[PDB]
């Protein structure tokens, strides 16, 4: 049970080997390449669509 | 890939949508590009967002107290001690106090450092020393002590270590009652909202217990532990403006009114700064 | 709606909540010369961004007796950024022109301006055997002012307003590319002008061909207590600007 | 034969009967900026055939006892028709460039200049606390003349030509691109230079960041009764010129 | 295989070919092999181009500064500081220079002692010492004493070390806001041209702070920390030729003029040397 | 995740194992073997082929 992830590696011109050693999920180490996003919930929260080109308000 | 979005080619426009105006009166923040209100080129963006994750933003070992204590002692009383908390130091309180609720698992390391003393008891040849840290959870048998029964550690972890080596470092998973640590609490702890009222209401996470296992030699000596965490497998909800006024107390959020800014010479001054 | 209205061109861009339309000249919309209809055999030059953009000129302030204003082009950009840049080096030159006239009120003030183009806007002296001199004619950025009578001075121009300076009805202007800002209606006019000349490119220091007059017909007017300071400011932006005969500047 | 060549860029051409041939740079022809390399968004300028063209500088005079010259580049085009005028009104700048460097002699002349263009040549002061003023690092359309003996003064640039103003061996700047023009041979020399930076675009008035020097390593020589003023003149061409962030004129 | 060309055979010549002729002007270097001005034999040459790579010949660790700190100081005042740079030594600096622009990353290690100092102290019996090494980016807050809140170090990255075990080492990645590392830079940092002219003016890459984490003994105790770097990943643009005048100053590339070579007695000597 | 590559050993008469264990490209070791070269960007920089036999000028 050996994981092997991508490196972080530069762009515009590469694996790394993993085993666990303990029973614990807590003992691992950090999540360093969770890349998730959802702006949507802090800048637009409104209820209706709200389209850019369109006039806010009528 | 947290890679941001690449700008787009646009021309010269003349028609009736109005990408720039809108009512902020929504709470909605606008969503302009540059490509809504002038002409752009087509780039390709290849810079990412992989340093502003909260995993990374907070996973950075930071001391949060060091304690000292001695091995003469009376009588004694040459022991340590530190009710956990994470609001006795500015830096990483003002980190975790960007949201208000988080759950993570920690990563905790110790730096434990002696030093002698001023005295007369020519000549010393000391051994080298060795540490217990215990940690005691609510409710269990303290140390009154430094040879007390307590430090036996039937049942309370405690990591014993000696001088020289590499600093001792464990793992703490998510250990609280709630869903969530909380970093704010607008409420009190009794139900007529007499006593503690915050965040403070919240705090039963335990105490620390630090000793010398070895003998007290005759020359003084006193040693201080400094205490690390970082923050692990990271989930945070609801962030919250940062601290602006410095902090007063652990307890509380009791602060003295600070100005919103930098103040400059007048509105139009463009030495800023 | 159709009131609202943004334009982009460059790096700068106007946008207007109470407009009334485009006119766009003819209906032509201004293009680059073709093949078939040039002459001079040298690779012309294309700015393209630097040059096709909005410009701002000196504003004016409608008063209750403004007869009215008028702007010679290119003149009046000779020295705006990279455009009159261009012009000084060059022999000859080509551009169309989005014109944005912006005068904005209270709702509780009244007047009515013709916003007119005309092309080929020769003009007359108030002597009648001279010519006007050549600052009568165009100020460059600043406007020169219609008066509401008959205009004196040896190299003067005729200004008074009923004739427009050219020896015609001041109501007729209406043949050419026109608006109206109505304050009541809307604070903006736009006009979406080609190029229009009987020569494929022009020198753009000798020739302009077309003058931007601002014509009150319905005076300025408000009740005490309200403000009485409306100016008119004119934004311009040369389209699809192209120039030949590169050598030394000027003038 | 390869020793006829001829050069057109604008409105601009070059012939030369003896040169040697084109170097170009390392082996890269100057190009315009791609869009994965791009990190400016708002669409560039490209007067392409204003500025894309040949200037002439100022010549010097060859003399016996010269040790050598050296321009800045693009300081020296700052004042050079519209390429100049692009720079002032433009944050950010990219350009390649050609350079020819012409001196012809009598055939009964003798010399060899070498002729380089060092990539971000950084010079030294006379003084080793100061640093040099801004004129003697590069004073524009005029050479600065290196000397054969050292410098002195307070901002003064260190020109002993031994070093070549930089610290180094001056027969080791053969590593750059570089050509000679030897007086029995060609009485011409020709270097594509493409952008070389470690920015896609850079500000033109703070940076250069490359420098032509002419240094002889045989002195200019001829019997009496020869023609004794052997002057030497310096045609740079800006190639794929493309220009960003525009505002209002400086420096 | 970075292995050389093999020498070809090559009988006489009778020809109009002239490999021998060419012109210098051209700024060509002649590509002449000695088989074509000689009758040569076949040589199968296995000698290979490994070790002149420009990864090995840069992937060497150096020494780039070395600065002291004291345990007791005043008041105190007692630590170190280095601002990051590549051209206070003569060695690195004169490698890294054959380049124009240069990108790679670097492998950091430490090489930390101490020295006892005089005194009459006597009888003197420290436990073994700790240091920290704190990196602070441009923009954060510096220490200002040796035992300030920065020291905390809840974001920025900091090493600690206790003596007697191996020097301490970690990775950095290439940090440049640039597409490359700058050797050299020929203009200015205000617009103006007024200030700093050359190098200096890209060199923001911040500094390192150093102080004991052990509570001072009564006995005198002075450290020091020789910091090295070296280059990984290595890419390198336009050589230029190594510097012949000796460095004068970090900042500038200011000089002493410098002959070209060792003089001979005259053109024909053969004692050279 | 192992990548085997060949020793550096002598001619005219051998593998060694790689296992990465940092998540990023920079913690791997040093290129040692990247052996490419281009001199002709620094010796033949001239616009015309410039053959070798032939006269370098007419
Ligand atoms: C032998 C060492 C064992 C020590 C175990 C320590 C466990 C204590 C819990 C630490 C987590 C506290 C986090 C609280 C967060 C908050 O209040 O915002
Ligand atoms: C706890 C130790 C962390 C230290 C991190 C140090 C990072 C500083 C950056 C070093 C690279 C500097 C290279 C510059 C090259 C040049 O200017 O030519
Ligand atoms: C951090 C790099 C770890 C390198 C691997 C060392 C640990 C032993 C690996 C054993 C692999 C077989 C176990 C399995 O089946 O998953
Ligand atoms: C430098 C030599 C390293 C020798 C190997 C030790 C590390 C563990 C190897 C584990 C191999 C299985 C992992 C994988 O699938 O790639």
């Amino acid at each position: 049970g050996a994981q092997v992830s991508t490196q972080k590696t530069g762009a515009h011109e590469i694996h790394y080997t993993n085993v666990n050693y303990y029973k614990d999920a807590a003992s691992n180490s950090a999540n360093r390449q969770d890349f998730t996003q959802d702006p949507g919930k802090f800048t637009e929260p409104v209820k209706d669509i709200m389209i850019k080109s369109m006039p806010a308000l009528n | 890939i947290a890679r941001v979005a690449d700008t787009i080619g646009s021309g010269p426009v003349n028609s009736e949508s109005i990408p720039a105006l809108t009512a902020a009166e929504t709470g909605h923040t606008s969503q302009v590009v540059p490509a809504d209100t002038m002409q752009t080129r087509h780039v390709k963006n290849y810079h990412s967002r992989s340093e502003s994750t909260v995993e990374n933003f907070l996973c950075r070992s930071a001391c949060v107290f060091y304690t000292t204590y001695r091995n003469h002692g009376t009588d004694g009383d040459n022991f340590g001690y530190w009710v956990i908390s994470t609001r006795q130091v500015a830096q990483l309180r003002r980190k975790l106090e960007m949201f208000t609720y988080a759950r993570f698992d920690l990563e905790l390391t110790f730096v434990i450092t002696s030093t002698q003393e001023q005295s007369t008891i020519q000549g010393q040849d000391s051994p080298v020393l060795t540490h217990q840290i215990m940690y005691v959870p609510p409710g269990g048998p303290v140390p009154t002590k430094v040879n007390s029964y307590s430090w036996q550690t039937s049942t309370n972890p405690s990591v014993f270590w000696t001088e020289g080596s590499a600093p001792p470092r464990m793992s703490i998973p998510f250990i609280s009652i709630g869903n969530a640590y909380s970093m704010f609490y607008d409420g009190w702890a009794k139900f007529d909202k007499q006593g503690t009222y915050g965040i403070n209401t919240l705090n039963n996470m335990g105490t620390l217990y630090m000793r010398h296992v070895n003998d007290g030699s005759p020359g003084p000596i006193v040693s201080t532990v400094r205490i690390y965490f970082k923050p692990k497998h990271v989930k945070t909800w609801v962030p919250r403006p940062p601290r602006l006024c410095q902090y007063q107390k652990a307890g509380n959020v009791n602060f003295e009114p600070t100005g919103v800014t930098e103040s400059r010479t007048d509105i139009t001054t463009m030495q800023t700064t | 709606s159709d009131r609202v209205r943004s334009i982009t061109l460059g790096n700068s861009t106007i946008t207007t909540q109470e407009c009334a339309n485009v006119v766009v000249g003819y209906g032509v919309w201004p293009t680059y010369l073709n093949d078939d209809e040039a002459t001079a055999e040298d690779q012309p030059t294309q700015p393209d961004v630097a040059t096709c953009r909005f410009y701002t000129l000196e504003s004016v302030m409608w008063q209750q007796s403004s007869p009215g204003w008028w702007w010679k082009f290119p003149d009046a950009l000779s020295n705006m950024g990279l455009f009159g840049q261009n012009m000084q080096y060059h022999y000859l030159g080509r551009a169309g022109y989005t014109v944005h006239v912006q005068c904005n009120a209270s709702k509780f003030h009244q007047g009515c301006l013709l916003v007119v183009c005309v092309p080929e806007a020769e003009m007359g002296c108030a002597t009648l055997a001279n010519k006007p001199d050549q600052k009568s004619l165009s100020n460059g950025e600043t406007a020169n002012m219609f008066e509401s009578q008959n205009s004196t001075g040896q190299t003067a121009v005729q200004a008074n307003v009923i004739n427009a300076g050219m020896g015609v009805g001041v109501g007729n202007l209406t043949i050419f590319p026109h608006q109206w800002i109505n304050l009541r209606t809307n604070n903006s006019a736009t006009i979406v002008m080609p190029y229009i000349n009987s020569v494929p490119m022009d020198n753009m220091f000798r020739h302009n061909n077309f003058t931007l007059m601002i014509i009150p017909f319905a005076p300025l007017s408000y009740s005490t207590g309200a403000t009485t300071y409306v100016p008119i400011t004119v934004t311009v932006a040369p389209m699809c600007a192209e120039y030949n005969g590169l050598r030394l500047a000027g003038k």
